[PDB]
RNA sequence: GCGCUACACUGACGGAGCCAGCGAGUCUAACCUUGGCCGAGAGGUCUUGGUAAUCUUGGAAACUCCGUCGUGCUGGGGAUAGAGCAUUGUAAUUAUUGCUCUUCAACGAGGAAUUCCUAGUAAGCGCAAGUCAUCAGCUUGCGUUGAUUACGUCCCUGCC
């Protein structure tokens, strides 16, 4: 006894990700390779893979973490400011398109639900599914 | 990159005690884009055994 | 992982569109020592092609030099989704098009002079030498 | 040689046309500009364009209009006309296209001199 | 004259950690938009809530992470360019902006000058408003990291 708190802000990232890469259910959205995610990033995301199986992990522990939110919430979460370039350093809104679509696929199997009051909660499964892979992550820590 | 880069690298890089990437650039030249490769590869028991960290500096050194 | 052993089919300089290339350089680029083409048309014609983006300019099958001249240049096929794009709409021959190396070099040209054969204030303002977005520019 | 296809779309109908037609054709501005303040533009030039266009012997130009619409667009229906715009103060006439065919009116009618 | 980025490894690129505060906002109509999809992207949209401690809105950047780059005007610099694709706008031409990829301009720490500053103070990383259909390299306001140096004189200027 044994949390998702206890364990690091990028083990628990990418060892979700290689779990959500080896799943295969996870659907994989048709704008989710080209398109820039962030307009102010000029490059897309340098993985081009499955930040999509990196965006369901984070998204997913981002929720549980607090109550509930989403799509323009994790609409001014990734992102940042901009490269106005000349005109002083101005923050941007992405897109809410890839993450109003893992927010319908996480939906599918039983992770992430839809909160009452509504919009993404994690169902019951979901946590289940984050406290045997917050202990399967720790142990890549022990 | 041809093969008396690699092999100059090795031979020189297990003793050899402070290293970095300004390390294979000002010792071995060209290159730094690879380098930060064939230094961490291994990590066979002969190459080097660091204090190195993240990204943002790789501060490595020596099996011994 | 390792130092590759580039065997010289590590070939030294690259020649892609007559318009020079370097060869042992990360790729991306190098595909941007072009006109018209930019980290962008650049990181599809690679995801679109069988490729890597970490291979240098030298380094380029044959099969990867021929298909990275090629989707270029054909725009929509290898999924070019045509907002991507500058030739956006002719406008004289559409079109869904790419404008190019030696090209975007003779049509910058022949985009001004639909508009001078006209007497009006877009390609007239290009014209005076001096500019048409609006502004007053002294300084400069 | 090769006269000019307007967007070979193959004059020809790019010659005397709508207003439904080029309506859409044109590049983004004009969608919001035909649809937006759509009526009182041409209360009565399409009604002075046909009057001109149309008071000549053709081939001898029109007898020129009279306008302020530098407002105006340019539509497949005035090919020919003839067409005479304030600046300000004085009616500056002009060779009106299928190749002015989509842009900017009174653009054309320059004003400010420049040096 | 007022100003933005930079001459670096005390940084540039990237995953992976991942953090506030000042606001604002739609009514007689289109202000904020998520969510869930479509787009590499820029976006598109279905649809949603919200006259707001009630919605978008608890996820902003400097950074710790884990490293590639290795002293190569580079993997500092991002000038100027070629096209396309988008997103507004009756009008996009003297490309309003954005993306997509390539062209890879100076400058290798800034002379005679000359400013502003004694504490959360100097300064940098952001953002919300003021424009506004848009177009900030400005105006205002805030916090998140945050020290040097005095804490005194009349040499000067200036004015009493």
């Amino acid at each position: 006894g044994v949390s998702v708190r206890d364990v690091a802000a990028q083990d628990f990232i990418n060892a979700y990700a290689s779990f959500l890469q080896r799943q295969g259910k996870l659907e994989v959205p048709g704008y989710v390779d080209i398109v820039k995610t962030s307009s102010g990033n000029e490059m897309p995301p340098q993985d081009a893979e499955g930040w999509f199986y990196k965006r369901a992990a984070s998204v997913a522990r981002h929720i549980y973490m607090r109550k509930q939110v989403g799509v323009g919430k994790l609409n001014k979460l990734y992102g940042g400011a901009k490269s106005r370039g000349v005109r002083p350093y101005k923050h941007i809104d992405a897109s809410g398109s890839i993450n109003r679509k893992v927010l319908q696929a996480l939906e599918k199997i039983g992770i992430v639900e839809i909160s009452p009051k509504g919009g993404r909660r994690i169902s019951e499964n979901g946590q289940r599914d984050l406290d045997r892979i917050a202990a399967q992550t720790l142990e890549e820590d022990e | 990159l041809d093969q008396e880069k690699y092999d100059r690298i090795l031979k020189e890089v297990p003793t050899y005690r402070y290293v970095s990437v300004s390390v294979l650039v000002d010792r071995l030249k060209i290159g730094g884009s690879l380098a930060r490769i064939a230094l961490r590869h291994l990590e066979k028991e002969g190459i080097i055994k660091p204090v190195s960290k993240h990204s943002k500096q790789a501060i490595y050194t020596r099996a011994t | 992982s390792l130092v590759v052993q580039e065997q010289g089919s590590f070939q030294h300089i690259l020649r892609l569109l007559n318009t020079n290339v370097d060869g042992n350089i990360k790729i991306v680029y190098a595909l941007t020592t072009i006109k018209g083409v930019g980290r962008r048309y650049s990181n599809l014609v690679c995801k679109k092609a069988d490729v890597d983006l970490h291979k240098r300019a030298g380094e380029l099958t044959q099969e990867e030099l021929e298909r990275i001249v090629q989707i270029m240049q054909n725009p929509t096929h290898y999924k070019i989704p045509a907002w991507f794009l500058n030739r956006q709409n002719d406008i004289t021959d559409g079109k869904d098009y790419h404008t190019l190396a030696n090209n975007v070099e003779s049509k910058l040209r022949d985009d001004l002079e639909r508009l001078k054969k006209i007497r009006a204030h877009r390609g007239i303002r290009h014209f005076w030498g001096l500019r048409v977005r609006g502004q007053h520019t002294k300084t400069t | 040689f090769k006269t000019h296809s307007y967007r070979g779309v193959d004059l020809e109908k790019l010659l005397e046309m709508s207003t439904e037609d080029f309506v859409k054709l044109a590049p983004a501005r004009v969608r919001r500009r035909f649809a937006r303040g759509m009526t009182s533009k041409p209360a009565g030039f399409m009604k002075k364009l046909r009057a001109a266009k149309l008071a000549a012997p053709e081939n001898e130009k029109p007898a020129p209009v009279r306008t302020h619409m530098r407002n105006m667009i340019i539509v497949p229906e005035m090919i020919g006309s003839v067409v005479g715009i304030y600046n300000g103060k004085a009616f500056n006439q002009v060779e009106i296209r299928p190749e002015m065919l989509g842009h900017y009116l009174g653009e054309f009618s320059i004003t400010y001199t420049p040096v």
